[PDB]
Order: structure tokens, then C-alpha cells, then sequence
């Protein structure tokens, strides 16, 4: 019955296409990834890959529906693809094709939209964590989660924030803290060369780090000739409640996180979030936030994050 | 002429006349028997939630889905009361009226088989509704449930 | 004389290749766009094309590299292209024969960094400006520019900021504020759920504004069944001093601009962030603004810009 | 503010002034004592060998380096009032933007011309600040029209 009442649908479909008769494309909302274009066509979104890598094959198969449909192929900033042009029509037939493909359409309305990785460690020289597994986790965890709204998560392998995890709903930025040996230092006066933030002072025959201005980048570490320089601290550090769009808000810088912390703490905030928040496509997680309290918030937060157990 | 955005969909004939748009009218301007009609100028021209709610314009299953999470738990069953088959619809609708679950059942009657929309708080009262009416239904009674005042309902 | 130096070179190379000598792959530094990986590969990134759009011809092209060299298809944050894994051997050989099909390598280095536009108007539905054009002007005039740093563009066809305007060396973000016409304007209450900031006010037989909450998005006017929302004032809004990185430093609101107007910012903003930068790879254009004065550094960026016309 | 201290709060003020002096380094008296950085509440030199070096990204002009060098190695690089414009605190805390050094003339005539502007461009008397008018005029085009009437003064 199923199957015959969808073959009606097509032929009642096809039938006002062929007389030019007016048809509205009322189930491309069944999707996730459509939009519709300023001219009356639509684009499909592809949720951008983990890392932004994608194999030959999944971009091969953008490039044969696009010649096929002739439609024009957007790379986003969040690493995602999107086909430009597409006829409300064929719209459901390219979704499932894609989907065949492994390429999910989506990254589009009220839920949690593609996670942002940069390469990180293993391909970024200034990589200190890894970046492409923890955003396949996030992704196997919250792909298409529902949300008041909006939410974006971003994972930097460094402090250089490539992929901006200070303006973020959930910002994790991979760090490395130093400490001297002064047995070890003998003032060659190399790592205040390597730091970008002129955090270390070399004076005589040892060097100190300005904490209040050291970023955790490790680069003092790693660069230094005489291995003076270790680990003080390592790990990602968590942001949460940042936000760019209309207006820009900076994230609350957490603490160091382990990956386990940051997939209770990603959800906790996410259930907290859905629960104060009044105005849904209006209100981003820092507005929530804002209205009942930084404190409040984050403070429910770690307590649902206690009750945990799986 | 009066304006209405959802012309559109009605004139072309891809409406499928459920009555969603007429009943979330808020100025009660819209009327529904076997179609949507506006019986009072619209000053928003139809651009309003009678158009946002209607199905035909979108249907909005993925973020509906995603939110609900809907699964598929195949049974079938038969129950005392005589209805259309097995008489569940009315059955089902019977124990949550009974149990305190609902304030009031929106079901469709009828008059010669003309369906009617209607409020249904009683037990005794849901047996005139088992029975299938192929006619066009409409859901006007959800309005009259919100008149008065009753806080939750199956439909 | 120059070829046969060249042949000589080439011939050593294979030469210390086939014998596994130490090889310092320091003529890969000629081209824009590489970078070393932390295994010792390399990876070549291709300067973003305006507006993220990407000709058929131009992604086999990447993808055809991919498959001959077994390279991995990064996509950045800036719509661009990036090839990881490549051998120093053949790092240049890659660049030349990306240059011949237009594919030039870049947006790496202290020079200006790949445009970044969103679709914009005439595609998307929240566009009220031209985006693809302008990244196009904007790229023709100040592609791989030197600068002592860094300086990153972004163009938003409205003030949704998809490419962040507000945290960009240079932002411009589409706007189209909005006046009420009490001839037309009945109070019917549409335009109120059209914003997102919820500057509107309904009240009887009319409509009012917040000016102070209002962003330009021209929603309320697009979407207003009795044309009584006309345009207060349109055009390219501009924001200059933004970043981010390290540190997060918001942008400065100018004011609209003419296309001409902020081709004309840009190079000064430019010669005056030169002019004033101390140190290099270090200061970005937030930086050297902040040390010497906002209202210094624009003030000599608007004298500059009158002795240009 | 008679310093960069900011005990009066300039940068959250509608107009903030404060004081200023900037410092340079005169090598053949710098002998790397050290004293200067010990001084230095951002932290903004560094003693090296025999000489001592600034960073102009972290210095705030507080001139404690110059005046308690033993040596008179620090001498002034610039000095004079810093001024700031459209900050403001209450029920939101708006940051003023730092402009450039003013004369005494310049100052009284930049808050005349401030008033101007922020009086012609105010739409809600009562409610909005002069950061409110600044931020929806934009702040370049309030200070352009600033300039030009600060001008036509002289
Ligand atoms: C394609 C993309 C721009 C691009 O050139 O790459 C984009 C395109 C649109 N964005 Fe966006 N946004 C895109 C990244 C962003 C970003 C940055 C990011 O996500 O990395 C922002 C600001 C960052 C943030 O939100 O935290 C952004 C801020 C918005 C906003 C305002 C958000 C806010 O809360 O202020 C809207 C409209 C809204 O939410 O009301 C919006 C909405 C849209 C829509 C869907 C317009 C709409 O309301 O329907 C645009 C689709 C037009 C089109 O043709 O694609 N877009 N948008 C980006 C999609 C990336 C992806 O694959 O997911
Ligand atoms: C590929 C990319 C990350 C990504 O996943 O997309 C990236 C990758 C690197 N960035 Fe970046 N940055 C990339 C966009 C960004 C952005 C966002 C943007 O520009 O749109 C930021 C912050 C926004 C900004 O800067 O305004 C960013 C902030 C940095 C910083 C910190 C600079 C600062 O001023 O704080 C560095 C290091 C530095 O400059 O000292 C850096 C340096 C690097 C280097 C080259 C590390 C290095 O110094 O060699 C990374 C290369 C690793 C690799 O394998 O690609 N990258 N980087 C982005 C390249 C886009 C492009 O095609 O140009
Ligand atoms: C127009 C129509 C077409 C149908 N087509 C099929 C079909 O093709 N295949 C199939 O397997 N089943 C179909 N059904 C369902 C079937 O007719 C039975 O209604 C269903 O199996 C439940 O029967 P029951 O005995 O369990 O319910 P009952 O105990 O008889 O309760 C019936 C319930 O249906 C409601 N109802 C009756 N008419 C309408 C109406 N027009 N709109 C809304 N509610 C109404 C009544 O208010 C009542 O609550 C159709 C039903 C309708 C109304
Ligand atoms: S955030 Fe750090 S590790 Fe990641 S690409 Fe940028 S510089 Fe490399
Ligand atoms: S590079 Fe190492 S040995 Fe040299 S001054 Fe720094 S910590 Fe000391
Ligand atoms: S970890 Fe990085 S920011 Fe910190 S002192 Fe070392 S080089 Fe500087
Ligand atoms: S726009 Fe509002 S008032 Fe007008 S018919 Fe629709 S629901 Fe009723
Ligand atoms: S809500 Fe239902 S009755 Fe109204 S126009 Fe849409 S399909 Fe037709
Ligand atoms: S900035 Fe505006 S015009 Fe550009 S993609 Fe975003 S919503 Fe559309
Ligand atoms: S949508 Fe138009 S007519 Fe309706 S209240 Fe707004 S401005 Fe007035
Ligand atoms: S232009 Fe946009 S932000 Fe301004 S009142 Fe209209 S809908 Fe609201
Ligand atoms: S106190 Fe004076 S002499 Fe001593 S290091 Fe500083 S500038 Fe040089
Ligand atoms: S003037 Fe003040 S802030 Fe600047 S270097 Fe000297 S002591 Fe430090
Ligand atoms: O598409 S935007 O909403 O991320
Ligand atoms: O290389 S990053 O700065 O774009
Ligand atoms: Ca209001
Ligand atoms: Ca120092």
C-alpha cells in the first residue's frame, strides 16, 4: 500500500510537470541539507567530512551530479559541500543517491550543525592533539542532534585557533603549557625566538614564561635545542557559549578536558541548553547562558555531568 | 478581493484539505467545511501561521523526526466496542478519557455521513464517532476544545 | 645557459633520490601556498576561488593529482583546497601543473589571504548584496598582496555574517535598513516575525523600529504583503581592525562604502598598516591600529584615500 | 586619568583622557641593570645582555621606566593626553575606542564637536548614550563628520 500510494504521488507528480502545472516541493523538507535559492531552484548541503578530508570517490560523486543536473559546486567555511541549481524534482532523487555514497545531507537548521576540525596533530607541524579522531567521536555522537537552534563545535590542534574555538558554542583547542629545568638551561635564548605571544624573558644563563601571556603552544618545547623546556601542562582546553553571526560573543574558557569529559560536558550543555531555552531559531546557546547566568548554567552543567554513567 | 498566500496551494489542487490552516487562525477568519475560506480581510494577505502550519508548503518531517525519534512496533487487535474494524481507535480513546489522560477526544461524527468535528469528554458519547467517514473531515472541534478551556486531548 | 644549470640540477636530485642521499627541498619556498607537514611530507594549498565556486574542470583537475600522487583532499575553512602528502621531488612539478589550469598556489605566508565571500545575492535567499563580484574585484586588486602579516577579507551578502565580517582585518556585510510608510502599514504584525533580533514593535494600526537593535537584514521589507516597509538606506557596511587566532579582537563599524570606496580602504588601510608595523609575523593589522590609535591610523587612512581621487 | 592607571576609568567613559609617556631606549647608557622590568607592571621589557628592549604591543605608556632608570638610559619616545571616545557603563558596559594624543585645544575642541555630532545623530533623548548613536551612525562616519566640523573651528 505504501509502495503504491508513492508510485500515485510520482505519476501525479510527472503528469503536472509534463502540463506545467503548479507543484510544490513539500517533502524536500523530509531531508536535512536543503535550502531553496533566491531564484526558485535549490542547494543541497553535504555535512562537511570530519577534518575537512574527503575521499576521490566522494568528491567524484558531487562532480557527477553536478554535470548531470549542470549544477554549480559551493565549498562552504565549515569544509561542506553544497549543489547549487537543483530542480525541486530531482531534489529527493539526488539526497538518496548521495546517501548511498555515504555523503549525509545536512548541516541545516536547528540542530547541531558539522564539527569543525583542523588537521592537527599527525599533519599540522603545530599540531599538539589530535584533531581528526575526536571530531569523528563528536560526530558519531551529535551529528543532526536537535537544538533550540544552531549549535557549532569547533577543534583546533594548537592555540592558533584555525578553526576559531573562541567563538564557538563549544570551542576545544589543543595546548601545552611549559615549565623549565633550569639544570637543562643555559640562556641560548632560542625558544623566545619560536613564541608568538613574546611570553618568555631569557635572562643570563636561564629563561622564564609569562603565564598571564603564554598561550600553550609547546612551540619552546619542541624547538628547544637543549630539551630545558617540558610538559607543565597537556590537553584540550574547553570554551563554551561562543557565538559569530549577527553578533560576535566570546566563549568562556573552561578547563583542560579529557575526550570522555568533553563528550559528557558537549551533552550536558546541549540538555541544559534545550531546557532554559525559551525562543527556539532565535536564542544560541550564549543568549541561554546570558539570560539564566554563567554561573547557574555551568553549575547544573557539572551536576547533570556527575549523575553520568555511561 | 481578499488576499490569501495560501491560494496557491488550494487553486492548484495539491491542498489536501486537513483544515490545520483554518483552526490556527487566531482571528478566527478563516472557515473550513471541505476547504480553507476566508470570511474577513486578512491584513497580512494570508502571510501567517495558516500558511506555516500547512503540510503542503513543507512538510517539516526531518526536524519534526529528528525531535520525536519515531520507531515502528507492529500489532494488531479487536476490542468489545463495534467500530470501522476492531473498534481500537474508539477503545484506546474510551481508556485514556477513563484513566485521566486526556480532558477531551477530538473525533469525527456525522450527520447522513456529512462528517462533524466534535468535542467528545464522555465515554458514552465516543461510540457515535467508530466508523469511518470518506467524506472530507475537517478538525474544527481542536478549536472548540481550546474555547473551552480544556488542557489536553487526543486527537 | 640557464636550461642546461637547470638540467644539471634536475640530473643531482635523481641522482641523490636514486642513491638515498640527503636531499634539502629548498626551491619549494619559490611557490606560494606550501607548507611542511609534521611527517616530513608536504602540502600544497590552492588560493580559494571567489565565493567558494569551483568549475568541474578544476576539481578533476585536484582530484586527478589525488589519485597519481596518493595525496589526501583537505578542504579549508577559506573554501580552499589542500594537497597532503607530497614529496619535495615533487612539490614543484605539482604547482606548475595546478598554474596551467588556473589553479594558482596561495593564501599562505604575511601577503592578503584568500577572499572570503559568502553565496550572496542572486543566491541566497537572505542576500542583498552582490558577494561573488566584489571577491572577484577584491582578488584581482590584492591577491597574495605582501604585508607584514597576515590580512584576511570577508564579503556577507546580509548581516547574518556567515564568513565573519566582524572579526576580519576588513569586513563587509550587505545591509538594507528599513522606514515604515503609515499610508500603507495596517499593523497586521508580519514583519515582527521576521526578525531575528526582534527590533519591531506592532502597535494598532502601525509598525515602529529600534534602531538601536536593528541590523540591516531588510527581512521585514522582503517580506511585507503590503509594501508598506520601504529602504532607509542600503549598501556595503564596513568593518576594519578584526581578527582571530590567538586572540579574538572584534572589527571597528565604518560606514557603508561604494565598491570604488572600499577597493580605495583597502590599499590604504594597507599602506598605512606597512607604514606603521614593527614587527612582522607577529603584529597584525588589530595590533599595529591598537599601538598607534584608532583614530590616528584611520585618520591617515582617510588623507590617503582623498589624494587617491 | 593622570596616568594610564586609569583611576577615573577612561576607557569606559563617554570622553576619556589619560596620561601618557611612552619610552626609547638609549643604548650607549643602557647597561642591562635589569631595574626597568622590575618597574613595569604589564611586563612590556626585556633585559638582555647589556642593553634592554620594549614591546610597544604591551607597554601602556605609564613612563615608570624612564623615571626610575639609575642610569637615564629610558628617555621619552612620546608623551602627552591619550584620548578615547563612546565608552560608557550602567546597565551595559561599552569599551571607549582609544583615539590618538590631543593638545589641550585639540581635547576641548573634540568634545565640543563629539556633542555636535552625537546631539544631530541622537533619535530617543533619555535612552541612547553617545556609544548607542556612535554604533548605529558607525563609529567612522560619526568620527569623520567630527573631524570635519573640528576643521572648520580653526
Ligand atoms: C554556506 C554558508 C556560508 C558559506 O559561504 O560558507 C552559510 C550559508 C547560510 N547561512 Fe550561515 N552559512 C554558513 C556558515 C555560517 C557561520 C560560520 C560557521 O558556521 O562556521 C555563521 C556564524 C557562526 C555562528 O553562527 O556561530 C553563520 C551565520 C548565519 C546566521 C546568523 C546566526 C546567528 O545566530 O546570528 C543565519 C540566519 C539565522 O540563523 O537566523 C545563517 C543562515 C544561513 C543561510 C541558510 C541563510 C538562511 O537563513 O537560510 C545561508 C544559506 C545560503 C546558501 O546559499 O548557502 N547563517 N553561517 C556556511 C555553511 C557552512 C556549513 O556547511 O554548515
Ligand atoms: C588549513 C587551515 C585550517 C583548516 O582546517 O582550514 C589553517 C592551517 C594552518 N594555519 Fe591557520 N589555517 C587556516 C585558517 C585560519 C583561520 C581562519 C581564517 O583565516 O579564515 C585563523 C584565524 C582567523 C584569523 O587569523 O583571522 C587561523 C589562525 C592561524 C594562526 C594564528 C594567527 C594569529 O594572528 O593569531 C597561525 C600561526 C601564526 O600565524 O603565527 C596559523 C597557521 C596555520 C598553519 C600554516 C600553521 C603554520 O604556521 O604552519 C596551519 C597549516 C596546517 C595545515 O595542514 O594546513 N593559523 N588559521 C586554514 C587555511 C585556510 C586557507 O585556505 O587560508
Ligand atoms: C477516509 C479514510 C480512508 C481510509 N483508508 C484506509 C485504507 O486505505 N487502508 C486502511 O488500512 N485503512 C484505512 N482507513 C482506516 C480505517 O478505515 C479505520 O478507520 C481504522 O482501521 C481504524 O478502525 P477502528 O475500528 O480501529 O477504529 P474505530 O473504533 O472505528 O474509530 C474510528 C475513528 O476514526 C475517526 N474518523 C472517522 N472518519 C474520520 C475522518 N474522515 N477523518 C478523521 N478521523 C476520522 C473517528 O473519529 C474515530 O475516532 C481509512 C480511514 C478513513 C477515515
Ligand atoms: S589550529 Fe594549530 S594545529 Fe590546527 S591547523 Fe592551525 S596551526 Fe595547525
Ligand atoms: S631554548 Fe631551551 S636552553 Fe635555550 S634559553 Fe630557551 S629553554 Fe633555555
Ligand atoms: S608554549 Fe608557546 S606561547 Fe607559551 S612560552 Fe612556549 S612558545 Fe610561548
Ligand atoms: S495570516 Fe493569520 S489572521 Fe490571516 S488568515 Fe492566516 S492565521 Fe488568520
Ligand atoms: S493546511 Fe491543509 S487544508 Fe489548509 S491549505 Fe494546507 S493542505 Fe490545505
Ligand atoms: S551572510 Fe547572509 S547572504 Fe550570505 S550566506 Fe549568510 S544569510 Fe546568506
Ligand atoms: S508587515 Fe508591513 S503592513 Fe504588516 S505591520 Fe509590518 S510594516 Fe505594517
Ligand atoms: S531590517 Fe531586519 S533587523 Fe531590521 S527591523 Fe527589519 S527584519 Fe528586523
Ligand atoms: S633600568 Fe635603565 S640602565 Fe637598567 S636595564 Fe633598564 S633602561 Fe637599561
Ligand atoms: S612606560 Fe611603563 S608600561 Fe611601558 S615599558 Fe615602561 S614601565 Fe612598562
Ligand atoms: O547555515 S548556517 O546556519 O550555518
Ligand atoms: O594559515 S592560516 O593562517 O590561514
Ligand atoms: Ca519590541
Ligand atoms: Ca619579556
Amino acid at each position: 500500500l505504501r509502495q503504491l500510494k508513492l508510485k500515485r504521488f510520482k505519476k501525479e507528480v510527472e503528469r503536472r510537470r509534463e502540463n506545467n502545472e503548479y507543484v510544490s516541493f513539500y517533502w524536500t523538507a523530509d531531508y536535512g541539507g536543503i535550502g531553496k535559492r533566491a531564484d526558485g531552484t535549490y542547494f543541497i548541503r553535504v555535512r562537511a567530512k570530519p577534518g575537512g578530508w574527503y575521499k576521490p570517490e566522494e568528491i567524484k560523486e558531487i562532480l557527477d551530479i553536478a554535470e548531470e543536473y549542470n549544477a554549480k559546486i559551493k565549498v562552504t567555511d565549515r569544509a561542506g559541500y553544497e549543489l547549487h541549481g537543483i530542480s525541486g524534482f530531482d531534489v529527493e532523487d539526488i539526497v538518496l543517491r548521495l546517501r548511498e555514497k555515504g555523503l549525509l545531507t545536512g548541516s541545516e537548521g536547528p540542530l547541531v550543525r558539522a564539527t569543525l576540525a583542523c588537521p592537527g596533530g599527525g599533519n599540522c607541524s603545530s599540531g599538539l592533539v589530535d584533531t581528526t579522531e575526536l571530531a569523528r567521536i563528536i560526530e558519531d555522537n551529535f551529528k543532526e542532534r536537535p537544538a533550540p537552534y544552531k549549535f557549532k563545535i569547533a577543534i583546533s590542534g594548537c592555540p592558533n585557533g584555525c578553526v576559531r574555538p573562541q567563538v564557538h558554542d563549544i570551542g576545544i583547542a589543543g595546548v601545552k603549557y611549559p615549565k623549565v629545568n633550569e639544570e637543562k638551561c643555559n640562556g641560548c635564548g632560542r625558544c623566545a625566538e619560536v613564541c608568538k605571544v613574546e611570553a618568555i624573558d631569557i635572562r643570563g644563563e636561564t629563561s622564564y614564561t609569562n603565564y598571564n601571556v603564554c598561550v600553550g603552544c609547546g612551540k619552546c618545547i619542541k624547538n628547544c635545542p637543549n630539551e630545558a623546556r617540558e610538559v607543565k601542562e597537556e590537553g584540550y582546553l574547553v570554551y563554551v557559549g561562543g557565538k559569530t553571526g549577527r553578533e560576535v560573543v566570546e566563549g568562556v574558557k573552561m578547563k583542560l578536558m579529557s575526550v570522555d569529559e568533553i563528550i559528557n560536558f558537549i551533552d550536558k550543555v546541549l540538555v541544559v541548553y534545550g531546557k532554559y531555552a525559551e525562543k527556539p531559531q532565535r536564542e544560541r546557546l550564549a543568549a541561554v547562558m546570558k539570560r539564566v547566568g554563567y554561573g547557574k548554567f555551568l553549575e547544573e552543567v557539572k551536576e547533570l555531568m556527575k549523575k553520568e554513567i555511561c | 478581493m481578499y488576499e490569501w498566500k495560501l491560494n496557491e496551494i488550494v487553486d492548484s489542487g495539491v491542498c489536501a484539505r486537513c483544515g490545520t490552516c483554518t483552526i490556527v487562525c487566531p482571528n478566527g477568519i478563516l472557515t473550513f467545511d471541505e476547504r480553507p475560506k476566508l470570511i474577513d480581510e486578512c491584513l497580512r494577505k494570508g502571510h501567517g501561521m495558516c500558511f506555516e502550519v500547512c503540510p503542503r508548503v513543507s512538510s517539516a518531517k526531518y526536524q519534526i523526526k529528528i525531535r520525536e525519534k519515531f520507531y515502528e512496533k507492529y500489532y494488531y487487535a479487536k476490542s468489545d466496542i463495534e467500530g470501522q474494524d476492531g473498534g481500537v481507535v474508539t477503545a484506546f480513546l474510551k481508556y485514556l478519557l477513563e484513566n485521566g489522560k486526556i480532558d477531551g477526544a477530538i473525533v469525527v461524527g456525522d450527520e447522513c455521513w456529512k462528517p462533524v468535528s466534535l468535542v467528545v469528554q464522555n465515554a458514552e458519547d465516543l461510540l457515535k464517532t467508530a466508523k469511518s467517514k470518506y467524506a472530507i473531515s475537517t478538525l474544527d472541534a481542536l478549536r472548540k476544545a481550546g474555547e473551552m478551556g480544556l488542557e489536553k486531548v487526543a486527537v
